[PDB]
């Protein structure tokens, strides 16, 4: 989910972006900036939190030992949701 | 108009002879040598591009920085690059001719071979592969081959 | 366990020394050199056409660096900074913060293709697999400063790269 | 001031200078040596190129790493000088020609190209503009190059107000057309008097120009220590060099003198001592070898 | 402890020591320590004076026949009043065997040059002049060998930084490769990778 | 590929790009962090 | 965690007022050619001085020399400490005597219309560490503080 | 406070090899300039080997001006025997550095560097 | 008056002739052209990070390097590798033996004029990076051979291919030795070139091919033996005149030996773990970092920190290609080295390069450069 400056120059993920007066856009003169298109930030948001009914619960991110280290998630606030740490997902116990 | 279609062929057809005839003097400094010398092994095989092995400097195309320049040699390098004669080319061949690389820190190396000569190919690696040299020596053909000497002399 | 080379006596009977003098007056093993060349001229060489044929490489290839992400869009990198910690060139540079969601991610990743040396301990020193040495050699560029990678040039290799990068690793991934 | 462009380091070459130089005509004589002056401090150097980029490598190993940007333009297009000058601090204008050419004449060149640089960045915010103009432009010249030179200077001075002109005689260098002209003719000798300037001094001038703020409008004249006769300077140029393509305008301009301008302010008011013809003719003439110094008025 | 701890050689180790018991007794003039490590290699610590007495005995005595110079090496430790340990590997072929002798200087005592024994340090204690600024006396050719020619400083002392003073650049100007004062577009990063507990307690030193 | 085809995701490319140095479209560097020391901007009003 | 207003809000460039009475970006030479301009009219009473919180001693003394040089002696902080008898001359009446290392010794504390909680939060750390380990008895006069 | 010599037992054996070496390279100036064609003049040369001496003459130490000797006679060495280039003569002269600020007041204006 | 000569660098070399006509007096080799200052970045860099130094000294002798490092740093830290990654070890460092050698005869025969041997066996050298690439990524510069073991197990299938190589190599050493053995050009180039005496070459510190070209009966192989080498079978080659020509004999002798070493060790190679199963000095497995806590916390402090090797000097040589390659290692506690000195073989051969060219000619300079093997990354650090 990309946004614009008033400039034309593109807003990045983290939120950088050159200044109306500063020279270091003159790199970008003839040229492009290169930024991705695919904020992490917008597509974790698109992921269902996954309702689960254990009190605690883990995560290794998919694949095994192709994820992350496994780690494990207290799901006692219900006001909550438990984000994994490393992959951004999220549970909640369903009751 | 008929003088810049005339201009147009004679730019293709030097560029084309140009690009096709590349002379390479190959600095031999460090291990990035080793992959040149796979590059013109029977596998890569540079000759069948019109790139021959070894031709002296003072005939040269294209001078192939391929190792470490460090300070005590970087005097030579531009002294064998002034006595090519034009049009000459430099390839940057891995990481220490590129920025220094792994020896970027050191006391005694030249940051990059582009503080010393100009330089119009940077070959990445440690060492690139032999086809990764070709494909950056591929890479200069067609930059010769994109080039207007003629057509800006008919236009200036 | 020792062997003698060029430690032999040549023969003194009138049979060896005429052998001797006919190599030296016809010139006898400079036509089996000759004879050598011959042979490897009849036979097909070892030239591929590239850039039309392609030399031959494994899944542990370590080329291109790369920044993946888990299969939900969010980047694997968790800022942890072992990649930098570990690298001998030092040519990664990495400054984090938590960004809108509370989650650690970084701000800067560059990565100095230039410093670079090309061994891959930041993927094997990465405990979440996110920084990769992928499959791609052919990235020459014409200028010095387009072999400097910040984290946009990372994940935009990585999201061109990803559909090799992840066989790669579900080839090798048992050795590792 | 903007804080990317505050002066950090020790003015090497990857300090900060906070110059942003726009340099047209930097594929030449004094744009070469001006470069490499901006690059050693760490300038952001933009240089517009007409030639192929081939012709432009020599300018590359000059600074740090995105120090210079290449860009392409056109001198009949206000938008390609608009895109060039659009984040600089600084312009300065290089451009010329020795000769007229079939697309370009000097009215093309020194009138309509320094105009349109000159009120594009007016027009642009542009602090600083330099223009360079020849000691012996005047609009009742003999030859057109001094006349349409000092047309351009009068037209510079009315569209950016604030811009500083300067006046080398007849600079002398290593890829020069003065002393390796006079080398190579093998016109004559004359009663015209000569000042040449040396190239290094013009190009601290002109950086000593660019941050100097009490050189916003005025008229610098970049002189050598010595005044010569045309014809032992002729000859002393033969002595160093060991030995015993042209247009008439070129003619006219060796054998016009080189005017003495008091009113002027010149090299030693932006701190340059001026570097005299007998440190660095040697330099300059080695080149040609297969010396009693000249004499002064 | 089978699998995954190197087995100690007590036969090596019986067999250097009553070696060094040998040359601390034949040469009580020169040995001021013999020590031998927990891997089996011998260390002879000697004084300055016998470089050339020592170096010719191992060389030449026939329990010893250490004719082979294996490496010369120099080792900088600024908290030293002789800061430079200056470290000789012979190799006995023998007798199958390695040897260190080690002696010392600080950066204005010259140590004698051992190219009367081993011509082979012909260019090594030339490295040391090179790289640490030890001077050796009475030797041939003592110059620079692997620094630029107008080198100032020595590189491998340990005040000396990991970039020079200096960084080589082409000016166009001069038409020269020129020196100029060292400027990164990237500092080094120094690292404080120091555990801070203890991790051997064999080689715990007793405190103040 | 065609046999075995790799594991698609919504951010993998649909259109793979050639090398592009010395092409409008070539990558340039820039620092992706924003301003780190914040200035003190002066008041508008006149201090009177 | 006060660092990180060490990066906010700071003072970058030199500022003079313009036409306008704006604050405006200026270089050194302007800046310091226009105050010492205004220093060489000055002399005597017309020309004073107020150090602030977070000054260090070598700036307080070229200020010092600096003032004494157009023989101005009005030097002044904010903190206001009474002049009244010895004043400064003495370092005993307006240092902290003891020490804070002193309170492990003492039996006795009076506290005088200080709240040291949140003006030498390390002072009522050591205060504390005598309350539990020594048995200090302690008093205050002024407010009912905790 | 007893140390081992390295040529010289004094100051005086010392200053004759500082003078021998001075004398040396006075003689090797005009070389110098000849056949690397160095743009300096003689003059110039000879200034700066009598700054390059002049740089060291506070020293009080016989040991520290022998190693200065010894070195002064491999730079000699370099430049007589034609191992350094026209770059590492010309090394001497800080030609394209910039002019460093002396007082206080431009050290001020350009930096923090005392 | 006679003549004096400067063969600059237009690896490379400097060379100061002083010559009486054709003579050769006086060589003087001018060296630090690729002098980089390696063994002091070694200094601020920790024992991991050091290693991919020793991949880039002798650049056609990769994991022979970091067999002779990893030794060093194994034996001061008290611990072993397992047998299966010295079988390893021992395979890599032969297949690397081989790549030396072919870099060595076929370099030696170019530069005297002999090209067409080095394309033939370039090719054979192509199929051996290939090996290195596949068991490491990297074609050169493995940074295989860890202190611990090795850094990660073969590929399936491996073995098979190295099989495949080894039983056609010998006849690509045949045709090689065909072209160079008995032909006469080649011996006239280097019968009577750089005669080395026994007692010299000890004196002169050489080691190796130098030393056994002279008829000393040395391998550190044999000797002083490492991982299992005890354990293989194969004979050492001895020449009998000490000059070129014998060289040349013994190098492509142990291009034999090293076949035969080999084929026993595809053979003999022993199931088992490729690192020490101490998690304290060679990372777990990526398995086991991402599900146990200690594994976690010894990954982290081992990919950051590193292992702190315990306080001692040690100088450890190997038999490299080229000769005995030594490190002298100096740990002061920390997971930094102290000091490394790198002893290589052609910097005391290229020392002995002005011994061995006296009298000679000046065609012979380039035969006496080619067989001491002298790589200028090995000899300048
Ligand atoms: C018979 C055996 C083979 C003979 C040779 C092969 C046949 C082709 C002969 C003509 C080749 C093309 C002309 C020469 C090459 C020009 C290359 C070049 O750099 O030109 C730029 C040069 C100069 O262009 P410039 O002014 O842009 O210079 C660029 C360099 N600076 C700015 C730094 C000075 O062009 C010329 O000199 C023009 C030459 C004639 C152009 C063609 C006319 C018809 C020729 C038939
Ligand atoms: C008024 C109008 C006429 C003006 C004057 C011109 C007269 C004719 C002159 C010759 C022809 C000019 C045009 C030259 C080619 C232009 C197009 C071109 O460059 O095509 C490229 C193409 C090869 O494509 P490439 O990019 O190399 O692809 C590699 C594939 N993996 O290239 C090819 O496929 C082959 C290119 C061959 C080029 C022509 C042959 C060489 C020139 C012969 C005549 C001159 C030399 C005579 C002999 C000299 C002495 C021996
Ligand atoms: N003796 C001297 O050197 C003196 C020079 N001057 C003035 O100083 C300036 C620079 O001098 P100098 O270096 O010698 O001149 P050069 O001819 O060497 O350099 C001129 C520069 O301007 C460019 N240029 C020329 N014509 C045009 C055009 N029509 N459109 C766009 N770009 C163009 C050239 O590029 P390209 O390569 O594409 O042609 C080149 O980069 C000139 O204005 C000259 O009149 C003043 C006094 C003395
Ligand atoms: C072309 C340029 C090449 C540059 C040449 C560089 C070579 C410079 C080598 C430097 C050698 C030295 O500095 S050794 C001199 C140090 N001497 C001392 O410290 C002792 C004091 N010496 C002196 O005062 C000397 O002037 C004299 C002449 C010995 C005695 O004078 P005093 O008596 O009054
Ligand atoms: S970039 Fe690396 S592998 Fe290549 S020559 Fe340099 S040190 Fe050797
Ligand atoms: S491959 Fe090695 S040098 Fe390159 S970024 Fe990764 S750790 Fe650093
Ligand atoms: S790429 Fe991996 S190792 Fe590097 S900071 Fe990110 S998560 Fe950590
Ligand atoms: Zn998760």
């Amino acid at each position: 989910g990309v946004r614009t400056s008033p400039t034309g120059e593109k807003v990045t993920h983290t939120g950088q972006v050159y200044d109306d007066e500063d020279y270091r856009r003159v790199r970008f003169v003839g040229r492009q900036k290169e930024v991705n298109e695919n904020f992490a930030i917008d597509l974790i948001a698109e992921q269902p939190v996954s309702q689960v009914g254990s009190r605690v619960i883990s995560c290794d991110g998919g694949g095994g030992a192709l994820g992350h280290p496994r780690v494990y998630i207290n799901l006692d606030k219900e006001t909550k949701t438990g984000t994994c740490g490393y992959c951004g997902l999220q549970f909640r116990q369903q009751h | 108009s008929r003088g810049e279609y005339v201009v147009a062929k004679l730019d293709d057809l030097i560029n084309w002879a140009r690009r096709s005839s590349l002379w390479p003097m190959t600095f031999g400094l460090a291990c990035c040598a080793v992959e040149m010398m796979h590059m013109a092994a029977p596998r890569y095989d540079m000759d069948r591009f019109g790139v021959v092995f070894r031709a002296s400097p003072r005939q040269s195309d294209v001078m192939i920085v391929a190792g470490t320049l460090t300070n005590k040699m970087a005097p030579a390098l531009r002294k064998v690059y002034d006595q090519m004669p034009e049009p000459r080319y430099v390839v940057s061949m891995g990481s220490c001719a590129n920025g220094g690389g792994y020896y970027h820190y050191s006391y005694s190396v030249v940051r990059g071979c582009d503080r010393i000569v100009p330089v119009d190919i940077y070959v990445p690696g440690c060492p690139p592969t032999a086809e990764a040299l070709l494909y950056g020596i591929l890479q200069l053909q067609k930059k010769i081959k994109r080039e207007k000497r003629l057509r800006i002399w008919y236009r200036r | 366990t020792y062997k003698y080379v060029n430690l032999r006596e040549p023969s003194m009977d009138m049979k060896s020394v005429t052998d001797r003098a006919a190599q030296t007056l016809l010139w006898t093993e400079l036509i089996r050199g000759l004879g050598m060349t011959l042979s490897y001229l009849f036979r097909e060489p070892a030239t591929i056409n590239y850039p039309f044929e392609k030399g031959p490489l494994s899944p542990r290839f370590r080329g291109e660096h790369a920044l993946r992400r888990y299969p939900s869009g969010e980047e694997r990198c968790i800022a942890c900074k072992l990649c930098e910690a570990v690298c001998p060139a030092q040519a990664i540079t990495i400054e984090a913060e938590p960004r809108a969601d509370g989650s650690r991610r970084t701000t800067r990743y560059d990565i100095d293709m230039t410093k670079c040396i090309y061994c891959g301990f930041c993927q094997e020193a990465c405990p979440v697999d996110a920084i990769v040495e992928g499959p791609n050699f052919e990235f020459s560029t014409e200028t010095h400063e387009e072999l400097l990678y910040n984290k946009e040039k990372l994940l935009n290799n990585g999201d061109k790269w990803e559909a090799e990068i992840a066989a790669n690793i579900q080839a090798d991934y048992l050795y590792r | 001031l903007h804080h990317a462009v505050i002066p950090h380091g020790k003015g090497g070459r990857s300090s900060v200078s906070g110059i942003v130089a726009t340099v047209f005509g930097a594929t030449g004589f004094l744009g070469r040596y001006l470069v490499n002056h901006l690059g050693r401090m760490g300038s952001q150097v933009i240089v517009p190129y007409r030639c192929e980029p081939y012709d432009t490598m020599h300018l590359r190993p000059m600074g740090d790493l995105g120090q210079i940007i290449f860009m392409d333009w056109n001198g009949r297009d206000k938008d390609s000088i608009r895109r060039a000058v659009e984040h600089s601090n600084v312009v300065i204008n290089l451009v010329g020609r020795e000769w007229e050419t079939k697309n370009f004449d000097f009215e093309d060149v020194f009138v309509k190209i320094p105009q349109a640089i000159a009120q594009v960045s007016k027009e642009a915010g542009v602090e600083k503009f330099i223009h360079i103009s020849h000691l012996n432009a005047d609009i009742k010249s003999s030859s057109k190059y001094l006349r349409n030179k000092a047309v351009g200077e009068k037209e510079v001075r009315e569209t950016f107000p604030e811009a500083t002109i300067i006046k080398p005689a007849d600079i002398f260098g290593r890829e020069d057309r003065f002393l390796n002209y006079f080398a190579n003719i093998r016109s004559l000798g004359k009663k015209t008097v000569k000042q040449p300037v040396y190239i290094v001094d013009v190009t601290k001038g002109i950086i000593n120009a660019i941050k100097d703020p009490d050189a916003r409008g005025k008229t610098f004249a970049f002189v050598g220590p010595n005044r010569y006769l045309l014809f032992d300077l002729v000859q002393y140029v033969f002595a160093v060099a060991h030995r015993p393509w042209t247009t008439r305008d070129k003619v006219e301009r060796i054998h016009t003198t080189d005017r003495t301008l008091p009113h002027l302010p010149g090299l030693e008011d932006l701190g340059v001592q001026a570097t005299p013809l007998e440190l660095k003719a040697i330099e300059v003439l080695r080149r040609h070898r297969t010396v009693q110094p000249a004499k002064t008025v | 402890t089978r699998p995954t701890v190197r087995p100690r050689n007590d036969v090596a180790h019986k067999q250097l020591s009553a070696f060094g018991e040998y040359v601390a007794e034949i040469l009580p003039k020169y040995v001021q320590q013999v020590q031998v490590s927990c891997f089996s290699e011998l260390e002879i610590c000697i004084h300055p004076d016998g470089v050339i007495p020592v170096l010719t005995f191992l060389r030449d005595h026939s329990n010893a026949q250490f004719k082979s110079l294996a490496d010369l090496t120099a080792v900088d430790i600024p908290t030293r009043q002789n800061r430079f340990e200056i470290v000789y590997n012979l190799l006995s072929l023998r007798f199958n065997s390695r040897i260190r002798v080690k002696t010392y200087t600080d950066e204005l005592t010259p140590v004698e040059s051992s190219v009367s024994v081993y011509k082979a340090a012909n260019w090594y204690e030339r490295e040391i002049w090179d790289m640490f600024g030890v001077f050796f006396a009475n030797h041939p050719d003592l110059r620079r060998i692997l620094t630029d020619y107008g080198f100032e400083g020595h590189p491998f002392r340990k005040d000396f930084p990991l970039s020079g003073y200096v960084e080589l650049r082409y000016d166009d100007e001069v038409k020269r490769v020129v020196a100029e004062p060292v400027e990164l577009a990237q500092e080094f990063r120094k690292f404080d990778l120091n555990s801070p507990w203890e991790a051997f307690p064999a080689y715990r030193q007793p405190p103040e | 590929p065609t046999v075995k085809p790799p594991t698609a995701r919504k951010f993998i490319w649909t259109n793979h790009k050639f090398n592009l140095s010395g092409t409008p479209q070539q990558y340039v560097p820039y620092s992706t962090t924003r301003k780190k020391i914040q200035e003190w901007v002066p008041p508008s009003t006149p201090y009177k | 965690f006060a660092y990180d207003g060490l990066k906010r809000q700071r003072l970058t460039e030199p500022m003079v007022r313009n036409e306008k009475g704006l604050l405006t970006h200026t270089t050194w030479e302007d800046a310091l050619s226009r105050v010492a301009g205004m220093l060489q009219s000055c002399q005597g009473n017309d020309v004073a001085a107020i150090a602030g919180g977070l000054v260090d001693a070598e700036a307080l003394i070229a200020l010092k020399d600096l003032l004494n040089r157009v023989d101005s002696d009005t030097l002044c902080t904010e903190e206001v400490f009474p002049t009244a008898g010895a004043g400064t001359d003495l370092r005993s009446n307006y240092l902290l005597n003891t020490t804070i290392a002193g309170v492990e010794e003492a039996d006795v504390v009076l506290l005088v219309g200080t709240n040291p909680r949140f003006e030498a939060p390390l002072f009522n750390a050591r205060i504390r560490k005598s309350w539990l380990h020594n048995d200090l008895k302690v008093a205050l006069i002024g407010s009912p503080v905790d | 406070t007893s140390v081992k010599p390295i040529f010289s037992r004094d100051m005086n054996e010392a200053k004759r090899r500082v003078r021998e070496l001075y004398r040396a390279w006075y003689r090797e100036v005009p070389n110098t300039v000849h056949l690397f064609q160095l743009d300096i003049s003689v003059k110039q040369g000879r200034d700066k080997v009598r700054e390059m001496f002049k740089k060291n003459a506070h020293v009080t130490d016989p040991r520290v001006v022998d190693l200065l000797v010894i070195k002064g006679k491999m730079e000699l060495e370099e430049t007589i025997n034609v191992w350094k280039q026209r770059t590492h003569v010309m090394r001497f002269f800080h030609e394209t550095e910039a002019p460093r600020p002396k007082d206080f007041l431009s050290k001020f204006y350009v930096g923090h560097d005392p | 008056s006679n003549l004096t000569l400067n063969f600059g660098p237009q690896g490379v070399l400097r060379l100061v002739m002083e010559l009486s006509g054709e003579m050769v007096r006086k060589c003087d080799p001018h060296i630090g052209l690729l002098h980089r200052g390696t063994e002091k970045l070694i200094e601020y860099k920790t024992y991991l990070q050091a290693l991919p130094y020793f991949d880039r000294l002798d650049y056609v002798s990769m994991m022979c390097n970091e067999q002779a490092y990893s030794l060093a740093v194994e034996k001061l830290l008290n611990i072993q590798p397992p047998p299966r990654a010295q079988w390893i070890r021992v395979l890599f460092g032969e297949i690397t033996r081989l790549l030396n050698h072919i870099m060595a005869v076929t370099t030696h025969a170019l530069d005297i004029g002999a090209m067409t041997p080095f394309f033939w066996m370039f090719e054979e050298r192509e199929k051996m990076f290939e090996f290195y690439e596949r068991v490491s990524g990297a074609r050169m510069h493995a940074a295989y051979v860890r202190p611990g073991g090795v850094h990660q197990d073969l590929p399936l299938g491996l073995m098979d291919d190295i099989y495949e190589f080894s039983k056609n190599f010998s006849l690509r050493i045949d045709e090689l030795e065909e072209m160079l053995t008995n032909n006469r050009i080649w011996r006239n180039r280097t019968v009577d070139i750089g005669v080395v005496t026994a007692e010299d070459a000890l004196n002169y510190g050489f080691s190796g091919v130098m030393l056994r070209g002279s008829g000393i009966q040395w391998d550190l192989r044999k000797t002083q033996p490492y991982d299992v080498y005890d354990q293989v079978e194969f004979d050492v080659p001895i020449g009998s005149r000490g000059d070129c020509y014998d060289r040349y004999l013994c190098r492509v002798e142990e291009m034999r030996q090293s076949i035969r070493i080999i084929s026993q060790c595809l053979n003999k190679m022993p199931p088992g773990e490729i690192k020490v199963d101490d998690a304290k000095v060679s990372p777990p497995k990526r398995a086991e970092m991402k599900t146990s806590m200690e594994s976690l916390i010894h990954h982290f402090k081992l990919y950051t920190e590193g292992y702190q090797v315990p306080p001692g000097a040690t100088y450890t040589a190997i038999e490299a290609p080229k000769g005995e390659f030594g490190v002298y290692l100096v740990s002061d506690g920390s997971s930094r080295p102290y000091r490394c000195k790198i002893k290589a073989p052609g910097f005391a051969h290229l020392a002995g390069l002005d011994k061995m060219s006296k009298g000679h000619m000046l065609a012979d300079v380039v035969a006496i450069i080619g067989t001491q093997d002298i790589v200028f990354g090995e000899v300048d650090r």
